[PDB]
């Protein structure tokens, strides 16, 4: 509570996606994710306590040396909200890296009549 | 008026597709005018 | 006081407002009469029409029935009795009340569903007959080319009209879509159980075996003949072109409609997990197997099942049946989806692997779509992106930890992501009002109080999905009335516009209005595309 819990999600998630797909083709569309991994191959992985590991690269100077249960704790907090977790543990970014940067939203909202809200006055 | 409440959307304004509308109030005048119309 | 905020149709009219207000601004206001009266009572003849409107006679009744017939609106039944005096019988028809409420998103994809000929047919050839059959209804063609005078261009139509029925829309007329559901099965369970002689009881009945089988035979082919039929199709004259017989008239199938429709949503799930061009691969894999899936729920199961828990076993096990034994469906192989190789077989394996419920089970190396198994997944992804777009993001991170395990305890959503007592216990309380919570408590005393007892949250399907599906249709229902309603201040103008086809106050008058009155309908078509996936299955 309340920070380190988001700043340590923003972390993980980001080591996530730099390990499940490559760095320099998110942020444009030019030939996305190399022709995704070029019609890809059977590497298809995730951490497997490579998590841990860059947990380890960069920690607070406190306590908050955790693992086998905020390590679980966390992986249910990243299932119900993203990463599927089939298993393998295997990780797929897709929909975060888009909500990151249902689509094509923009132009909202009006002050003006009907619908423009509908929603409680209950309907 | 009473609610004024966090974001219903799925509302905006852009259309881009005016001409979809159009098919549509042209389907309602030729059901308007059509020979049965059963009015009043 | 002061009711302007749309009050007063809170608490009188669910489910037939919507019915209402379809009919109301295309078949005038008699017609919405008699249609709120076949939903509000259900099975009622002429003459009990005509002693409930107060207000309309048999020669007002029975002229609003043909405009409803044409329509395919109303459900003939005609029945008897025992002593005999054989009289007709009316049901209210909900699939001709889509079609009136549809009806542009109808002409939105029968126009890009055609090859290469782009922009030079589909504004005249084909847009001006599928909406002149869904206006008119029931229509042939040699009444529809009387209109055109000195036909030179008279068969370019017809290669238009062999096209469009070849995979699906256009269809033999109803000679079995007025008969309704039940008793299509209610005289199909009777005159195949009222021939066999008397013989032995074996367990006193035997035959709720034989006869409801025999029954589920000849079910088989009443709904396999409206569908891809040889009778109008493959017709080869004598030193002439193709053409299918123009003498019968032909209606719209909105059963194959529907399965086209569910691409989309299908499109909308291919967007996420995978990029951009294997989507479009899938896309064209999906698109060549349109026309031949197993639709939205039969009618063998949508009436007259008295839940048979070995037949409700049974049905979902044969459908499984159905979908690996296809005439050609199953053979999604790479000669069938590159035309209409090892790196489309690549994204295929991707598209095996991607671990949505979708283009699974292959054993032998050619690919099948599970249609059955995909659709509480796709019941689900959809229903938590609408408390996550309007309600919150941690509410829906609140709505799937319900069901990421089953009937969760007090101290264990606190315990996931977030501390105790803040917004966890708050968004709660806004999320019971949607049927979405489904509080059960148990205590320890002997009279069931409060106080003494322990709270029990497990999100019980079937109540989430039917009340957003009632929500989306009363929104349907508030969205064409208020449009109906700002045309009041448009009688003497839109009708005085007709004798010319400047005064500016009327360019704030007629030509703001106008925006006013399409941005209605540019939300409807949003809420039609939301609204659909609860009645898929």
């Amino acid at each position: 509570d309340i920070e380190f819990i988001n700043s340590l999600l923003t972390i993980v998630w980001r080591f996530i996606s730099e390990n499940t797909f490559p760095n320099g083709f998110k942020n444009f569309e030019n030939g996305p994710k190399k022709n995704v991994f070029y019609a890809p191959n059977v590497k298809n992985y995730s951490t497997t306590q490579e998590i841990l590991e860059f947990i380890t690269a960069a920690q607070v100077a406190n306590v908050e040396l955790t693992p086998s249960n905020i390590r679980s704790l966390c992986e249910v907090l990243v299932y119900d909200d993203k990463l599927e977790k089939v298993t393998h543990d295997c990780y797929r970014v897709t929909l975060e890296s888009i909500l990151q940067m249902f689509n094509y939203f923009k132009m909202f909202p009006a002050s003006k009549h009907d619908k423009e809200v509908v929603y409680f006055d209950e309907w | 008026e009473f609610p004024s409440i966090p974001l219903p959307i799925n509302g905006p304004i852009t259309n881009k597709e005016r001409s979809l509308a159009v098919k549509y109030i042209n389907f309602g005048k030729t059901v308007k005018d059509g020979p049965f119309y059963t009015g009043s | 006081v002061m009711t302007i905020s749309s009050l007063e149709q809170r608490t009188l009219n669910p489910d037939l407002f919507l019915y209402k207000e379809l009919v109301k601004a295309h078949l005038g206001e008699r017609a919405a009469s008699v249609i709120g009266m076949l939903v509000a009572l259900g099975r009622l003849s002429v003459r009990e029409l005509v002693e409930k409107i107060d207000g309309m006679d048999v020669d007002s009744v029975k002229t609003t029935l043909v405009s409803l017939t044409q329509l395919r609106c109303v459900k003939y039944l005609q029945e008897t009795a025992i002593s005999g005096k054989k009289t007709t019988y009316y049901y209210y028809n909900e699939e001709g009340i889509h079609i009136l409420l549809y009806s542009g998103l109808i002409i939105d994809e029968i126009i890009t569903q055609m090859r290469v000929n782009d922009e030079e047919e589909h504004k005249q050839l084909v847009a001006e007959i599928v909406q002149n059959v869904i206006s008119l209804g029931s229509l042939t063609v040699e009444d529809y080319l009387s209109s055109v005078t000195s036909d030179s261009m008279k068969y370019t139509i017809s290669s238009l009209f062999v096209q469009l029925c070849e995979m699906g829309y256009l269809i033999q007329i109803s000679k079995l879509h007025y008969t309704p559901i039940e008793d299509l099965w209610q005289f199909l369970y009777e005159k195949h159980y009222k021939n066999i002689p008397r013989n032995s009881p074996l367990s006193d009945l035997k035959k709720r075996s034989q006869a409801k089988m025999n029954a589920k035979t000849d079910f088989a082919k009443i709904i396999n003949k409206p569908n891809e039929l040889s009778q109008i199709l493959t017709v080869d004259p004598k030193t002439s072109l193709r053409i299918v017989k123009p003498t019968v008239s032909l209606t719209i199938n909105l059963d194959r409609f529907m399965k086209g429709r569910r691409s989309k949503q299908l499109i909308n799930l291919a967007k996420t997990r995978v990029g951009s061009v294997t989507a479009q691969v899938y896309k064209i894999a999906l698109r060549l197997t349109e026309q031949k899936s197993p639709k939205i729920r039969d009618p063998l199961t949508q009436t007259g099942l008295l839940q048979d828990l070995e037949e409700a076993k049974s049905f979902q096990d044969e459908a499984e049946l159905v979908e690996e034994k296809t005439p050609g469906l199953t053979f999604n192989a790479i000669d069938l989806a590159r035309h209409l190789a090892s790196l489309i077989n690549s994204h295929l394996k991707i598209l095996a692997s991607s671990n949505f419920p979708f283009l699974n089970e292959t054993k032998p190396g050619v690919y099948y779509v599970p249609y059955s198994k995909l659709m509480p997944v796709l019941k689900s992804s959809v229903y938590e992106y609408v408390i996550a777009s309007t309600l919150g993001p941690s509410a829906m991170r609140l709505s799937r930890c319900i069901r990421d395990n089953k009937l969760v305890s007090e101290k264990i959503i606190n315990s996931t992501a977030l501390m105790k007592e803040k917004d966890i216990r708050s968004t709660l309380a806004s999320l019971i009002r949607y049927n979405s919570v489904e509080i059960q408590e148990v205590p320890r005393t002997a009279d069931r109080s409060a106080s003494r007892a322990v709270f029990l949250f497990r999100c019980k399907e079937t109540h989430s999905y039917n009340f957003m599906r009632q929500n989306l249709e009363w929104n349907m229902a508030n969205l064409l009335f208020k449009k109906e309603k700002l045309k009041q201040e448009n009688s003497t103008l839109l009708k005085k516009a007709n004798r010319d086809d400047l005064l500016p106050s009327e360019l704030n008058q007629l030509k703001m209005v106008n925006e006013r009155e399409l941005n209605v309908f540019a939300r409807l078509s949003r809420l039609l595309s939301l609204w659909e996936v609860f009645q898929m299955a």
